[PDB]
């Protein structure tokens, strides 16, 4: 499925976005 | 005016607030660029809520009809409560909750109710966000998913519900809802809908993990391509067959729909959503400014520019609805001319617009007989541009369609849903912003842990309430929140800040206060609203409310395939057990201003 193939990578480069946004947090810390 | 005792102590002096900035630079977040605060406003008041619901209102009630009231209102009684919620957050230094307490320990209830319908608007934008990237997720196939149907069992012709509604009713109600029969036959979480919904929750959390400091820098990208990407759907959608006449027919405003109460209620409960006056959001926003920053330009700019939008995209909504019209009007008259060729046989081409009705007199008198056996559909334009879209349907049924006439349909689509999508991430902002902060100030979580911790657990908290949604059932549920229920409370608010800021804190005060921080003490027309005008408007369309929209049964159209005229909406009563469910999301924050004060008016006699 290319929209479910589309919402997988959407969703991945979100998460990996969250952890580095998590991650500056622990460094602000 | 009110007896109120030692308001000082309890907030902020004037003389204080000269050391609330350097001072107190750290502790509270600020607003690195008056940019990014202005961007924030104009994407949280120019977001979903004002480019969403006004269309839809607007393509019910009248097209003209209900802008009018909407703009008298906008300024008669959205500008005042706009610069009154700015100039009180910039004074006192503190969000909705704080503000409210500040002035009177029992107006807590007010930011508590505020912090309850944030919460409620954000569950419900959220869904209307997964929406909108559930179709931005299929928009990336040439043949866009929603041009065509599914072949038959055997592979023959199409899906009775897709041969007998239309290709992009069938990719909405059965291919994305898989929507039941009724709100009491509940569904199932369909997986992919709850998946696109995660995605949706996700992207809000990654963009507000960190307060402000994450939010801004989101708001560069959030709040300048929605409308860089809505001047050219203008162009387009100018640019379409037939787009001057729904253009016109959206300027054509029968008189009599301007006599009618229900169209000024859906003016004056739309006026608190376009602005998001009474979330509380805007309180917090403005506290992060300078002391001396002109909040009165502020406000007249937002609204200006608020105001402006409202119908620049009522002409974006409308070219579009006159475009679909007039092709349905065209497919109308060439299938009644067919019809006539056929038959008699007429050589391709005799028979045209210029001469359909010549023609079929003239035939009946050739042939009478032959002539009677011929069905003809009636063609109007005007009627298909008076045809009124369902709820939600104007977006992912009557735009979806024309993107598939539009050439290269998957650039169009891609850029249309992420237009949307940008300003419903935007107005989520806002609308998070006014439940994070109370959450803070109520001081819940055990302060030791950070900011991200209380931030993921609201998210993940909405992200469980909003399975509901998820249903097949779950569009009725949603079309509930469209009911006046969700207008209940936020009228009852946003009277009740305007009535503690005057007649309890005292616009005296507000006066010389507001004089301190911009420099000029507010002119009569900001005295004249904020005294009179606006808390009488605010409170007679309330008591309208009660008369007219409360006092109207509740009724939902339902898509039964298996029902008489199946392509046709399907109104039914809700049934009565759905009526505790209005009285809780209407009467929980609308009871909760009333319900703590009295709390705070019996423990501490
Ligand atoms: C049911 N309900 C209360 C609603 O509020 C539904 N709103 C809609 O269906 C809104 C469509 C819409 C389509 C295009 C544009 C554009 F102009 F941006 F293209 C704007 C809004
Ligand atoms: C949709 O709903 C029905 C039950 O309401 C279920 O049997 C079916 O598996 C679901 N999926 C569809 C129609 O794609």
């Amino acid at each position: 499925s290319i929209w479910l193939i589309v919402f997988g990578v959407v969703m991945g480069v979100i998460v990996v976005g969250i952890v580095i946004l998590i991650f500056t947090g622990i460094r602000d810390r | 005016v009110l007896p109120n005792p030692g308001l000082d102590a309890r907030i902020p002096s004037l003389a204080e607030l000269e050391t609330i900035e350097q001072e107190e630079a750290s502790s509270r977040p600020k607003w690195d660029n008056k940019a990014q605060y202005m961007l924030t406003c104009l994407g949280f008041c120019v977001g979903l809520g004002n480019v969403w619901r006004f269309p839809y209102l607007c393509q019910s009630h009248g097209g003209g009809a209900f802008m009018i009231p909407f703009l008298i209102l906008l300024v008669l009684e959205g500008i005042p409560l706009l610069y009154l919620e700015f100039a009180i957050g910039q004074r006192l230094r503190r969000g909705s909750l704080g503000v409210w307490s500040s002035i009177h320990p029992a107006l807590k209830g007010l930011g508590l109710a505020s912090m309850l319908t944030s919460f409620m608007v954000g569950l419900y934008y959220n869904t209307i966000i997964s929406w909108i990237m559930w179709y931005l997720f299929n928009s990336f196939q040439e043949p866009l998913p929603w041009s065509d149907c599914p072949l038959n069992e055997n592979q023959t012709g199409y899906v009775d519900e897709c041969a007998r509604s239309s290709p992009v009713d069938y990719f909405w109600y059965r291919e994305t809802l898989n929507i039941s029969t009724s709100i009491s036959d509940s569904g199932s979480i369909q997986w992919w809908m709850l998946l696109c919904l995660a995605c949706a929750w996700s992207v809000l959390y990654m963009c507000t993990i960190r307060g402000i400091e994450t939010t801004g820098k989101a708001v560069y990208i959030t709040s300048t391509l929605p409308y860089v990407v809505l001047t050219i759907f203008l162009i387009r959608g100018l640019t379409l067959k037939g787009a001057t006449n729904g253009i016109v027919f959206l300027f054509t405003p029968n008189v009599t729909e301007l006599a009618q109460p229900d169209t000024w209620l859906d003016a004056g409960a739309q006026v608190f959503f376009s602005f998001s006056l009474a979330f509380g959001g805007l309180i917090s926003f403005s506290s992060y400014n300078s002391v001396h920053n002109n909040c009165e330009k502020d406000s007249v700019i937002v609204s200006i520019i608020n105001g402006f939008t409202s119908v620049y995209v009522a002409i974006v909504v409308y070219s579009v609805i006159g475009f679909r019209a007039t092709q349905r009007y065209d497919d109308c008259f060439s299938t009644n001319i067919l019809t006539l060729i056929n038959g008699f046989d007429l050589p391709e081409g005799n028979v045209t617009q210029e001469n359909f009705v010549d023609m079929q007199q003239r035939c009946n008198a050739s042939d009478p007989a032959a002539y009677a056996q011929l069905v003809f559909q009636t063609c109007d334009i005007n009627a298909f541009l008076s045809e009124a879209v369902e709820g939600t349907g104007l977006a992912f049924i009557v735009f979806t369609e024309a993107i598939t006439k539009m050439p290269l349909s998957p650039l169009w689509s891609v850029l249309f849903f992420i237009m949307l999508f940008c300003l419903g991430l935007s107005s989520m902002f806002g609308n998070m912003e006014g439940v994070v902060v109370p959450l803070q100030d109520l001081r819940v979580i055990p302060p030791k842990w950070p900011k991200e911790v209380l931030t993921g657990l609201i998210c993940l908290g909405t992200f469980l309430i909003g399975f509901i949604f998820t249903l097949n059932s779950g569009q009725y549920w949603l079309s509930l929140l469209d009911s006046y229920a969700g207008s209940i409370p936020l009228l009852i608010i946003a009277f009740c800040e305007m009535f503690s800021v005057v007649y309890v804190y005292g616009v005296d005060r507000f006066n010389k206060d507001i004089e301190f921080m911009i420099g000029h003490k507010p002119n009569i027309f900001w005295q004249v609203t904020w005294r009179v005008v606006s808390p009488l408007l605010m409170l007679i369309i309330f008591l309208f409310f009660f008369v007219v929209e409360v006092s109207q049964e509740l009724t939902y159209s339902i898509w039964d395939p298996g029902y008489e005229e199946f392509p046709k909406s399907q109104k039914i009563s809700y049934p009565n057990w759905v009526y505790v469910v209005v009285v809780i999301v209407a009467g929980v924050p609308s009871l909760t201003i009333p319900g703590y004060a009295i709390y705070k008016l019996i423990r501490n006699h």
